[PDB]
Formats: C-alpha cells, sequence, structure tokens
C-alpha cells in the first residue's frame, strides 16, 4: 500500500477502534468510523486519498472512553446503525445520520472490550466484558437473549470475541489466558433467540463451552479471529499463532467439549507491540492480516499461502507515524486500510 | 497442506456472504 493521507482528531485523546462499514452497497461511498474518549466519528474516502468529515457524536458522559464499535442496520428500514462500547460498560445505538443515540444496553457489571454483530442476523450484538461474561443482545426487540459465563466460562476480563464466517460460533478470549468455543447454532440457542422476536425476557444462561483451551499462550489473549476453521489469536509475545482445537485432522464441529488437544499450524512475528489491547484484522475476503504496532508500524500479511512462516510480510511506514495503532480496518473492496493511534492519529493506505 | 485446505472453507463462506450482501440495500450514511 501507498501511504496517502492522515489526520489528527482535535480532541487529541487516544483512539482505539476503527471500522469500515461493510454493510455499504457496491458503488456507496467507503465510510469508515472511530472511536476513543467520549468519541465516535464518521468519515468518507475519496479520491486523492481525502478523507471527509461525514458526522461526529460527543457523549453527554465525558469520563466515557469508548474501546469498540461495529455496524449493522435497522431490518425494518434498512437504515445504517453503529453500535459503540467502552468503560462505561453501556452500550449504545447510534444513528449514523442524525447521530443520536436512540438505545442503550445495560447490563454488565463492568467495562465493554469489545462489539461484534452476527454476520446473518443483523440485530444480534454479541458484547464481551471486563465483568467475565460475553452477553448476546437482540436489539430489535431490545432482549437479553443470552449471558455466556459461569461454572466453565472466562475467570478473568473477556478482551475479544468473534463469530466465525457462518455465525454458527463464537470464540472467545481474555485475561485468564483462555480461547472458549460458544456454539450458536444449538438447539437451545437458536431457540432463544426466536422466543427474544416474540417479547413485547428471560435470558438464557450459558456455563459450559464447547471448548476451552489455556495451551496456545502464556499470558492474556488479547484478539482473537477465525480464519476458517482455524483460529488467530495474539498475546504479548510480538507474534500471532495460527491454531486449532483437537488434532491435526479433527473437524472443528465434530470436537467434544473436553477435547484436551491443540494444534499450532504456525505464527506471522513482528516486533514492538506488546503492549495490551493492540488488535489485528482482516480483510472481508481473508486474504491479508494487518495489524500496528507500539511506534507507528503497519504489519500486513499476505494469507493467501500454505503455511503461516511462508506469509509475505510488507511493512508499512511513514516517518511521522509512530505513535501506537490500536486498530486498522480494510474497506469492504480490501481498496483502503484505515490506521487509528493512541495520539488521535489517523493514517490512510491505499491498494497497491 | 492443512492451512491451504482451510482456505477451500473460505473462499466457499466468504462467497455466500458476499451473496447474501449483494441482495442488501442498505441506506448510505
Amino acid at each position: 500500500f501507498k501511504c496517502v493521507n492522515s489526520l489528527k482528531e482535535d480532541h487529541n485523546q487516544p483512539l482505539f477502534g476503527v471500522q469500515f462499514n461493510w454493510h455499504s452497497k457496491e458503488g456507496d461511498p467507503l465510510v469508515f468510523a472511530t472511536v476513543g474518549s467520549n468519541r465516535v466519528t464518521l468519515y468518507e474516502c475519496h479520491s486523492q486519498g481525502e478523507i471527509r468529515l461525514l458526522q461526529s457524536y460527543v457523549d453527554a458522559d465525558a469520563d466515557e472512553n469508548f474501546y469498540t464499535c461495529a455496524w449493522t442496520y435497522d431490518s425494518n428500514t434498512s437504515h445504517p446503525l453503529l453500535a459503540v462500547a467502552g468503560s462505561r460498560g453501556i452500550i449504545r445505538i447510534i444513528n449514523p445520520i442524525t447521530m443520536q443515540c436512540i438505545k442503550h444496553y445495560v447490563g454488565h457489571g463492568n467495562a465493554i472490550n469489545e462489539l461484534k454483530f452476527h454476520p446473518r442476523d443483523p440485530n444480534l450484538l454479541l458484547s464481551v466484558s471486563k465483568d467475565h461474561a460475553l452477553r448476546l443482545w437482540n436489539i430489535q426487540t431490545d432482549t437479553l437473549v443470552a449471558i455466556f459465563g459461569g461454572v466453565e466460562g472466562h475467570r478473568d476480563e473477556v478482551l475479544s470475541a468473534d463469530y466465525d464466517l457462518l455465525g454458527e460460533k463464537i470464540m472467545s478470549c481474555g485475561m485468564d489466558h483462555s480461547l472458549k468455543l460458544w456454539r450458536i447454532n444449538s438447539k437451545r440457542m437458536m431457540n432463544a433467540i426466536k422466543e427474544s422476536y416474540d417479547y413485547n425476557f428471560i435470558s438464557q444462561k450459558i456455563h459450559f463451552p464447547d471448548f476451552s483451551t489455556r495451551d496456545i499462550h502464556r499470558n492474556y489473549v488479547d484478539c482473537v479471529r477465525w480464519l476458517g476453521d482455524l483460529i488467530l489469536s495474539k498475546s504479548c509475545e510480538n507474534a500471532i499463532v495460527c491454531w486449532k482445537p483437537g488434532k491435526m485432522e479433527d473437524d472443528i464441529d465434530k470436537i467434544k467439549p473436553s477435547e484436551s488437544n491443540v494444534t499450532i499450524l504456525g505464527r506471522f512475528d513482528y516486533s514492538q507491540c506488546d503492549i495490551w489491547y493492540m488488535r489485528f484484522s482482516m480483510d472481508f475476503w481473508q486474504k491479508m492480516l494487518a495489524l500496528g504496532n507500539q511506534v507507528g508500524k503497519l504489519y500486513v500479511w499476505d494469507l493467501e499461502v500454505e503455511d503461516p512462516h511462508k506469509a509475505k510480510c510488507t511493512t508499512l511506514t511513514h516517518h511521522k507515524c509512530g505513535a501506537a495503532i490500536r486498530q486498522t480496518s480494510f474497506s469492504r473492496d480490501s481498496s483502503i486500510l484505515i490506521a487509528v493511534c493512541d495520539d488521535a492519529s489517523i493514517w490512510r493506505w491505499d491498494r497497491l | 497442506t492443512m492451512f491451504s485446505s482451510n482456505r477451500q472453507k473460505i473462499l466457499e463462506r466468504t462467497e455466500t456472504l458476499n451473496q447474501e450482501w449483494k441482495q442488501r440495500r442498505i441506506q448510505p450514511v
């Protein structure tokens, strides 16, 4: 990629999240949102590396510190929506056009570290919290569908989670060094979701994951993403590990909850990114893996290889980009890569 | 070869997601 533009938000507070809106239809402008402090800002990408301000939101709660955001749409009107959350522990659903909070969800006993929308049903929002649990909400009926935690749930803050491509299961990870699998295509979860639509509510309490392991990393796991049936996760050892539950030949949907084996297929090494809450991202087609480090360098790996050790790694740098890159986001068409930093700076890279 | 074979699932599943996306007409922000 080639560096084409950069800007710094006037509040000068660290930015933690960034997400292009992958719901926009072909031909419509590529838009992304940034979040940090009590701010949520929307931008539109144009020619000649232009980054146009589209709308902005400033929470009345000056002490809020948004950590992440996720896009969806109101299925009743096909209108885009943006969910945001952070240290306050409240989920806010914002209308990106009027920048008004239309709904909010409280329940988590503490900060929310990550939000993810189901890849098929736009109403299903997953939140992971410092309170050790994951929560699934139906934002159409404003109901808490299920709480994932308890007897075999996480024992420390949940830092990240991700639905697989088809939205049949979730993998979570956190400060207890573990990675846990939660299937949501079970008769129980399908039924809970179904009844949540009927409400005009008793949520499901899921205490037992379908798989759990603490043998991948030796410290906090601050980011996890599905790579097909494989898993990509990182800790603070300057490496993203690619692994899978069970043995080399085990099928992800055939492994039992008591499976004790794991198979590491390789890793993507980098440097100077050992501070906590530094997230990696992939493009929609999952052909590229990206991760920024604490000194402004942006690593990009080509995933279309037979093994991670043979994946070409491109290091993107700009002599003026020296702040920690908390998160990056590819446009749906992989043509643009945006990075946000701890100094409120935003960097635009257009595809090579 | 496991990593390579996994790529097939990715291609098929991202295609499914892309097809559902093609059906939508979400209003632009």
